[PDB]
């Protein structure tokens, strides 16, 4: 029955404030430390911040302090991080978790809330830029489909190139907020990418050399 | 509202060696605690969390101030605290019990 | 600021035993958790104070800290132990608490098959455009676990870099990319530009030559 259930996460934009919420049930909140962990997409787990089983001291990573601020409440068994000033690197899904202290050690973080999302991002519906994607120097070529929003977009080659083979690579969610993707045609006649990205009604065909 | 930050901890710990841990045992049926809902961060903390648990009656558990282990653990504060003077849901809450003083017990550095 | 490190990827068959290590600095005079992460969910503690269990756990888990090393022992190996394993500290001299960098825990299903990489320049089109990306795409590797690094001559590269997750694709191997921006005017005062793969401790290496193109 013991659990963290969290809230509060969304997309912001740059400079802008977020607060997240935190509710435990099952177990006596006030004798446990409390924990904010971080992970950005595709990354590692960050330590964020911790507050002491009596609210009375608070301590944070460097890449937060004097931005966030940890609190809680003991009688309403709530924990709390008011997010300020926030930049494209504090985008991650935000844990809490509960952890035994003992004089000034912090032990395992036993149990974990399930995960809040929050994006930091000023991202907009977008078109894509497509370049070439030529060798230097079988081989292969391609576009490059470049700063688009949302997803998805489409990349469809001509009839006549597809006959050996052909990748659409997953985009890249680049801190910026925007996409961008590559595709790739494989060859030994005309080459041509048809880019559609419904979202913004935008259409490109490009031929490759 | 007594804090005990001026106990005798070391004598309260091994009043618990010699007495109180058996008492506690016994009342378990003969076991020892291994789940945790209620923990503490240091001696007089436990000490306070030991209070409630041990004397306080909760939703779920009548008061066990009248159990053996109890009233070791009634003495043992009396002495060295300068001021201070079976159901399934009894059972768990006599558990977290022997998982306190087992962090009360913990080795100084 | 104390260091956990982790081998980014380790590889086991089915029913054989895994070892995740963990170095760090006098490792053995601290308390070392493991934590155990399945895409999509929060993490699970499965080892803390180095070798005890929580009860939720198989007795297959068994963790044990000695020297500069703690070590995550999985015996018998089966196919639910994929995850993403964190070795974890209280740093008591910063008061921080210190993650390692993951271990991502392959239980193979298919034999191990090195990425083949693929580099493009920057087209003479977006280098008009006063920008410049150049494209190391990865593909057919398996395990799905990579390591991208950037080199401009012989001197690596941090800024400026985007790299995906690995993904699943049809043939059932992983694929990558990784995307380094630079100026017109960084891409043209080099001899080199380089794409470093690493797969398992194999490194696949791809260069482009901007006098070249």
């Amino acid at each position: 029955q013991m659990q963290l259930v969290e809230s509060g996460g969304g997309v912001v934009q740059p400079g802008r404030s977020l607060r997240l919420s935190c509710a435990a049930s099952g177990f006596t909140f006030r004798t446990y430390g409390m924990h904010w962990v971080r992970q950005a997409p595709g990354k590692g787990l960050e330590w964020v911040a911790v507050i002491w089983y009596d609210g009375s001291n608070k301590h944070y990573a460097d890449s937060v302090k004097g931005r966030f601020t940890i609190t809680r409440d003991n009688s309403k068994n709530t924990l709390n991080l008011q997010m300020n000033s926030l930049r494209a690197e504090d985008t991650a899904v935000y844990y809490c978790a509960r952890a035994p202290q003992w004089e000034l050690v912090h032990e395992a973080f036993d149990i974990w809330g399930q995960g809040t999302m929050v994006t930091v991002s000023s991202a907009s519906t977008k078109g894509p830029s497509v370049f070439p994607l030529a060798p230097c120097s079988t081989a292969a070529l391609g576009c490059l489909v470049k700063d688009y929003f949302p997803e998805p977009v489409t990349v469809s080659w001509n009839s006549g190139a597809l006959t050996s083979g052909v990748h659409t690579f997953p985009a890249v969610l680049q801190s910026s907020g925007l996409y961008s993707l590559s595709s790739v045609v494989t060859v030994p006649q005309t080459y041509t990418c048809n880019v559609d990205h419904k979202p913004s009604n935008t259409k490109v065909d490009k031929t490759v050399e | 509202m007594y804090d005990f930050t001026n106990c005798d901890f070391e004598k309260i710990k091994a009043a618990y060696l010699s007495t109180i841990s058996k008492d506690l045992i016994t009342y378990m049926s003969g076991t020892k605690s291994t789940n945790n809902t209620v923990s503490c961060s240091n001696r007089p903390h436990c000490l306070t969390e030991i209070q409630s648990l041990t004397f306080n009656p909760t939703a779920g558990c009548a008061s066990l101030a009248k159990e053996m282990f109890a009233m070791k653990t009634k003495a043992a504060l009396a002495i060295w605290c300068p001021g201070y003077s079976t159901t399934n849901k009894c059972l768990e809450q006599v558990s977290q019990l022997q998982g306190l003083w087992r962090r009360f017990n913990r080795p100084l550095l | 600021s104390y260091v956990l490190t982790q081998p980014p990827s380790v590889s086991v068959a089915p029913g054989q035993t895994a070892r995740i290590t963990c170095g760090g600095n006098n490792l053995g005079s601290k308390s070392v958790h493991w934590y155990q992460q399945k895409p999509g969910q929060a993490p699970v503690l499965v080892v803390y104070d180095d070798s005890d269990r929580p009860s939720w756990i198989p007795e297959r888990f068994s963790g044990s800290n000695s020297g500069n090393t703690a070590t995550l022992t999985i015996s018998r190996g089966e196919a639910g132990d994929e995850a993403d394993y964190y070795c974890q500290v209280w740093d008591s001299s910063s008061d921080h608490v210190v993650f390692g960098g993951g271990t991502k825990l392959t239980v193979l299903g298919q034999p191990k098959a090195a990425p083949s990489v693929t580099l493009f320049p920057p087209s003479s089109e977006e280098l008009q455009a006063n920008k410049a990306t150049l494209v190391c795409l990865i593909s057919d590797f398996y395990p799905g676990a990579v390591t991208v690094a950037w080199k401009a001559d012989s001197s690596p590269v941090k800024a400026g870099v985007e790299t995906t997750t690995p993904s699943k694709q049809s043939n059932n191997k992983y694929a990558a990319s990784s995307y380094l921006s630079l100026t017109p005017e960084q891409w043209k005062s080099h001899r080199s530009y380089s794409c470093q793969v690493t797969h398992e401790g194999s490194t696949v290496e791809k260069t482009v030559a901007p006098t070249e193109c």
